[PDB]
RNA sequence: UCCCCCGUGCCCAUAGCGGCGUGGAACCACCCGUUCCCAUUCCGAACACGGAAGUGAAACGCGCCAGCGCCGAUGGUACUGGGCGGGCGACCGCCUGGGAGAGUAGGUCGGUGCGGGGG
RNA sequence: GGGCGGUCGCCUCCUAAAAGGUAACGGAGGCGCCCAAAGGUCCCCUCAGGCGGGACGGAAAUCCGCCGGAGAGCGCAAGGG
RNA sequence: UGACUGGGGCCUGUAGAGCACUGAUAGGGCUAGGGGGCCCACCAGCCUACCAAACCCUGUCAAACUCCGAAGGGUCCCAGGUGGAGCCUGGGAGUGAGGGCGCGAGCGAUAACGUCCGCGUCCGAGCGCGGGAACAACCGAGACCGCCAGCUAAGGCCCCCAAGUCUGGGCUAAGUGGUAAAGGAUGUGGCGCCGCGAAGACAGCCAGUCGAGUGGCGCCGCGCCGAAAAUGAUCGGGGCUUAAGCCCAGCGCCGAAGCUGCGGGUCUGG
């Protein structure tokens, strides 16, 4: 298996949860213990191009405008299996830096 | 056979074992209930009895339910049950273990031979309705070598045993 | 002799008695069986004086099953020593018998063979027994 | 409110193994490529990137099944806080509050929050 | 009793009577070091066994395929993890 | 706020049980090797009431094994609880050799008025008092003093010796009682459930007469043998047999320095 679970490494709250598939690139703000959604935004699923790289920047500024008019600031990120690079959310707004 | 049973209250079983009157139960999916046959009695009849054959129940209600002995907790010292189950039939195949007859007479009998009845009562399925015995196993050429086990018998359709087959039945095995 | 053939230790404490037997109470083996009155430890010396008794009377007779295990080790200090330096040698081993619990098994003898050959054993044996039959010995369901 | 699928938590096997049916419009996956970002102690197998010719075979979702696995009474014992006995002693019995474990009847191929996409 | 013998500090398990603690010249083992990577962090990967199948190749040299929630591994004793 | 107690919430791996782990284990099945007969050395081949792995079935064992697991115990909260209880600071000590009993373990030989720990008690310091023949720690009971008053406790009510030769139903003939085991016995008394009895032999002389109760193991109460040591014997003594012994009821008395009654002292509190 990918067992992975570094999300388990999560303490201090506020959890930025990335979904790569194929075709789309998804994302949810939750807050744990709660066990609850507080904001949303995907790929054409939210109605939107057929490209890559380009779109997961434009999914990333749709997430950022929603999220800082409810009140939140500041998260942290995830993708389980991330490896973070290529479809990055390296967007502005969102205070959970870099 | 039949067996005068009596509702218990749930009183003193210490009490019912010495006015010899021995604490039991029925039960089965629907009802399950309290009851103290006669030790005396149970004696002629289990002893005859036992679980292979079938009890019947006359009750305060006329009520002559069927059934089957389960378990019997004995007393480690000086063999004397304690309590007995009771289950009550109706028309399932439900499960026992119908004995075995052992008939002949193998040819370790003479080249140095007794014969070991591993698993002298065999477990099978099928509804009360139908109620086998005797089961018998004809045994004459099995000498000293190994022996007969599982599924060699005698099943009449109905019968549909829940064993492997590999439990052992009997064997031939040497002298003193 | 009797004993087992390896162990985690040489040497073990000693251990009270309680009643019962916990198990081993059913005949379950042969037609006629010995059952234990007295609780005591048994030593493998008794054990071998009754197997050879049992078959002694009946000679080519038929199958003997000795349903005990001297499992348990004996030790004893040497003659004419002082208390203390430690725990004693090793000097032989027993098996723990308790009120109920069957001890021995014969089967296919005539009934007159077995009640004999089954009372002369207790006699070998430093306790009270009882001889039995193949009555409601059925722990089936 | 009622279905289906994609994410994500709580329950901690009555959610599990194995069998047998299904599901591709949409999701999802496999699939097409290796120029490009990024890869291999050798391998585009894996990670990764650009695609959409094909398939639900594999994987996953949804059912149905009890062979194995898992759960499991009620009764009755074992043992026992406290009180009192019998015996000369290994040990055994009563009274009053508590009460297993095995085994039996039986139960189980899950339940349940939050958010998305589709009728 | 004293001598002869044995022991003297430290760790692990039992004796220990389901908090802690608890004796005997009671049962049974270890320490008086090591690591310049055997340490920090970031990113990866998953065992031992077993049954197949493969030139030299044992009964596991390395290769391939199924099964295998941990019985492997964690520098050295045992325990917990 | 104390000891102790009621109601809640955590923590725990013993008694007991179990075989999933570690090891041990009796028998059978299934089945690698090895031994050995058939036999060929060109290496194969078939059999064997031989020894035997791994695995499965039945049956079990374990301080240093646990899938499981009580009663209890530990602690925290809220209450009852005014006690020669509790907490805080300081002045004065002694003790640092314990002992028996009950229960839970180790050592020992399931020996010792033995020895090591753990929980409780009494002696120590209650060798003050009653019971136990006598006797620190077994039973009863915590003694300021006085009384020629009354009730009790353990244990007792035939005499020694206060109070029943009290009442009602059973057992025992050994002085058992008045202190011993494996194992032996047609001792007794009470329960059994099995043989088979006008195919009328159970016991006795040709089987006819004989004309009925005969054996067979197995439970329970009380007793019998098994039972030999060294100054004179004895249940404390005399003496007890439908008891003055044993079992089961019932009513009544005697009995301490305990509890009441009356009088007195001293110290606290009011």
């Amino acid at each position: 298996k990918f067992r992975v679970r570094n999300r388990i490494k999560r303490t201090g709250r506020l959890r930025l949860s990335v979904f790569r598939s194929l075709k789309h690139i998804y994302a949810q703000i939750i807050d744990d213990e709660k066990g609850v959604t507080l904001v949303s935004a995907s790929s054409l699923a939210l109605k939107l191009k057929g490209n890559k790289t380009e779109v997961a920047r434009q999914v990333g500024r749709a997430l950022a405008e929603k999220a800082l008019a409810l009140g939140i600031k500041q998260v942290a990120f995830d993708r389980g299996p991330y490896k973070y690079h290529g479809r990055v959310k390296a967007l502005a707004e969102g205070a959970r830096e870099g | 056979y039949r067996l005068k049973a009596y509702y218990r209250e749930g009183e003193k079983p210490s009490a019912l074992r010495r006015a010899g009157k021995l604490p039991g139960v029925m039960y089965n999916r629907h009802l399950n209930r309290k009851v103290y046959v006669d030790l005396v009695e149970f004696d002629k009849v289990f002893r005859q009895a036992s679980i292979h054959h079938v009890i019947v129940l006359e009750l305060p209600d006329g009520q002559s339910l069927p059934t089957l002995v389960r378990q019997v907790n004995l007393d480690k010292r000086r063999r004397r049950p304690e309590h007995v189950d009771f289950f009550v039939l109706s028309d399932e195949p439900v499960e026992m273990y119908v004995p075995l007859r052992f008939v002949g007479t193998p040819a370790g009998v003479r080249a140095g031979g007794v014969l070991q009845e591993i698993h002298r009562d065999i477990l099978v399925k099928v509804s009360p309705r139908n109620i086998p015995e005797f089961i018998e196993v004809d045994v004459s050429g099995l000498e000293i070598g190994d022996s007969l086990h599982a599924s060699d018998l005698k099943l009449p359709p109905g019968v549909e045993l829940a064993v492997s087959p590999e439990e052992t039945i009997a064997a031939v095995v040497p002298p003193e | 002799m009797l004993m087992p053939r390896r162990m985690k230790y040489r040497k073990q404490q000693r251990g009270r008695l309680k009643g019962a037997t916990k198990g081993g109470d059913y005949v379950a083996f042969g037609d006629y069986g010995l059952v234990a009155l007295e609780p005591a430890w048994i030593t493998a010396q008794q054990i071998e004086a009754a197997r050879v008794a049992m078959v002694r009377h009946f000679r080519r007779g038929g199958k003997i099953f000795i349903r005990i295990f001297p499992d348990k080790p004996y030790t004893k200090k040497p003659l004419e020593v002082r208390m203390g330096k430690g725990k004693g040698n090793v000097e032989g081993y027993v098996a723990v018998v308790k009120p109920g619990r069957v001890m021995f098994e014969v089967a296919g003898v005539t009934e007159e063979q077995a009640m004999e050959a089954l009372r002369i054993a207790g006699h070998k044996l430093p306790i009270k027994t009882k001889i039995v039959r193949r009555d409601a010995y059925d722990e089936a369901q």
